[PDB]
C-alpha cells in the first residue's frame, strides 16, 4: 500500500471559542510556537477561532493518520496552502471551516 | 391572465424556494406552501419591484393563496 | 490508477437516535455481529447512537468509494485505528463525531 | 514520488446557496457547466436542485484546494460506476459527495503520473 | 408478573427514550432525573398501550412523576 | 397490485412526513422525495413488519423509485 492512513475530524468552533474563553492556555497546549504567532496576529476575534478550530481538527486528523498537539506544525506555504512537515511520510492536508463547524482532512503517504 | 400567473409563480419557485407543482392558483400560502407573513411580505415587495406599482398592507393583507396574488397583478 | 476511488458521508446522529428508537432491528441490519460486540458492551446510550451512526456513515462512504454497483452487515469495519477487508483492495478509513454529525471517509486502495 | 498531488475538503451551508441562488438566479451560469445545468434543470423538487447546487459548489472549490481556470469550466459528472468525478490532464481526480439537509460537503484527492 | 412489569417499563425508557440503563431505578424522576417531558411522558404511556393491549388515559398519565408510578399503574 | 401501494404510501406519507400529491409510482426517493438510505433503510423495516417479509440490502438498494417498492412486494 502506498497510503499509511488517512484521518477527518469535524469539531464545533462554539465549543473551541468555550474553552478558549474559559482558558487561554489551550492556545500553548495546541499550537506551536510558530502557529501562536499567527493565532495572535489575527486582530478579528472570530478569525482567531476558525484559526484555532482549524488547526484542532488538523491535529487529531493527523494523529488518525498515524494510527503531541504542540510537536505538529501545520503551516501556510506560499499559496497559503496548509502544510506538515513528518519526515518518514509525505503529507497532504484540507481544511474547511463554516460558521460553526471546522473539519480537516488529512492523508499520510508512506515515504520511506 | 397566464402570464401573470408564470411571473407570480416564478417568485414563488425561486425565490421563495416552494416546489413548482405545489404552486396552483388555489395553494394557501400558510397552510400549503409553508410561506409565512415575512415570505408574503417578500413576494410582495418582489411584484412590486417586477410591475412598478405599490402595495400597501390593506391589499397584502388580503393575500392567503396564488390566485389572490394573481388576481391583484391583473387588476393592474 | 492506483486509487480505485474514494467516500465520505455525513449523518445527523439525531436521525440515527430517531429511526433506532422506533425500529431496533436496525442493528441488525447496520451492524455486523463483530461490530454488534461494541455496540451491546456500551452502558451510555449517547455512545451506543454515536457508535451506531459513525458505522452507518462508514458503510456509506464505503458504497460510495467502491461505486454503488454490498449489504451493510456484511461491511465489518474493526479497530487496530479503524479498517475495511475487502478482497482486491486496500481500504483506509477514519471516523469523527461531533453531538449532532457524525461523518467517516473511506479511500480504496488498489491491492 | 509522491502518488498523490494534494487533497482538498470544503464543508458549506446549503442554507447560504439556497439564499444566494434566491437573490441572484445568476449564481447558476456562473457555477455551473452548461452539463451541469442541464441536469440541474432536470431535477423538479427545489431542495434537490439545491442540494446539487451546493454539493457542485463544494466539489469545485475543494477541487482548487487539491490543485493548489473558473468553475462554469469545471465539469463534475459522474463516472461508469456512478462517482462524481473531474477530468484535468495529468491527474486522475477522484471525488465524493455528502448531503445533509443544512450542510453539503465534497472530498477531492488528485493522483498524478 | 413481579419484577418483569419494571423490566418492560425499563427496556421502553432505555431503547425508546435514550435514557441510561443505570439512571433508571423506582425512585427515578422523569422530568428531575431522566430529562423526560410530557411528551416522553406520552410517548412511554402509549408504548405501554400497545405492549399490554389496554388503555391509559392522560388523567393518569399526569399523575406518574416517577418511574415506580409506571410500573405499578400497569401491575393493575 | 394497486392495492399494496396504498399501503406503501401510508408509510412515506405519514412515517417519512412526505406529502401525499408527491407520491407517485415513478417519484424517486432521492430525486423527488428527499429520501436518503436511512429514509429508505425506514420504509424497508418498516414493510417487512407489515408484510411478515424479509428484505436484504441488496434489494433495498435496488429502490430508487416509489414504485420499485411496490412491485417488489407485488
Amino acid at each position: 500500500a502506498m497510503i499509511h492512513g488517512i484521518g477527518v475530524d469535524l469539531i464545533e468552533i462554539d465549543r473551541i471559542q468555550a474553552l478558549y474563553s474559559k482558558q487561554p492556555k489551550l492556545v500553548e497546549r495546541i499550537l506551536t510556537k510558530n502557529e501562536q504567532h499567527k493565532f495572535n496576529n489575527f486582530t478579528h476575534e472570530q478569525r482567531k477561532i476558525e484559526f484555532l478550530a482549524g488547526r484542532f481538527a488538523t491535529k487529531e486528523a493527523f494523529s488518525k493518520a498515524l494510527g503531541a498537539f504542540n510537536d505538529i506544525d501545520c503551516y501556510n506555504d506560499e499559496l497559503g496552502k496548509p502544510k506538515i512537515d513528518y519526515e518518514g511520510f509525505i503529507v497532504h492536508v484540507s481544511i474547511s471551516h463554516t460558521e460553526h463547524y471546522a473539519m480537516s482532512q488529512v492523508v499520510l503517504e508512506k515515504s520511506a | 391572465a397566464m402570464e401573470n400567473f408564470d411571473k407570480v409563480k416564478d417568485i414563488i419557485v425561486d425565490r421563495l424556494g416552494v416546489d413548482a407543482d405545489k404552486v396552483t392558483e388555489d395553494a394557501s400560502f400558510k397552510d400549503d406552501l409553508g410561506a409565512d407573513s415575512l415570505d408574503i411580505a417578500e413576494l410582495v415587495m418582489e411584484l412590486e419591484d417586477e410591475f412598478g406599482t405599490e402595495i400597501p398592507d390593506e391589499e397584502a393583507e388580503k393575500i392567503n393563496t396564488v390566485g389572490d396574488a394573481v388576481k391583484f397583478i391583473n387588476s393592474l
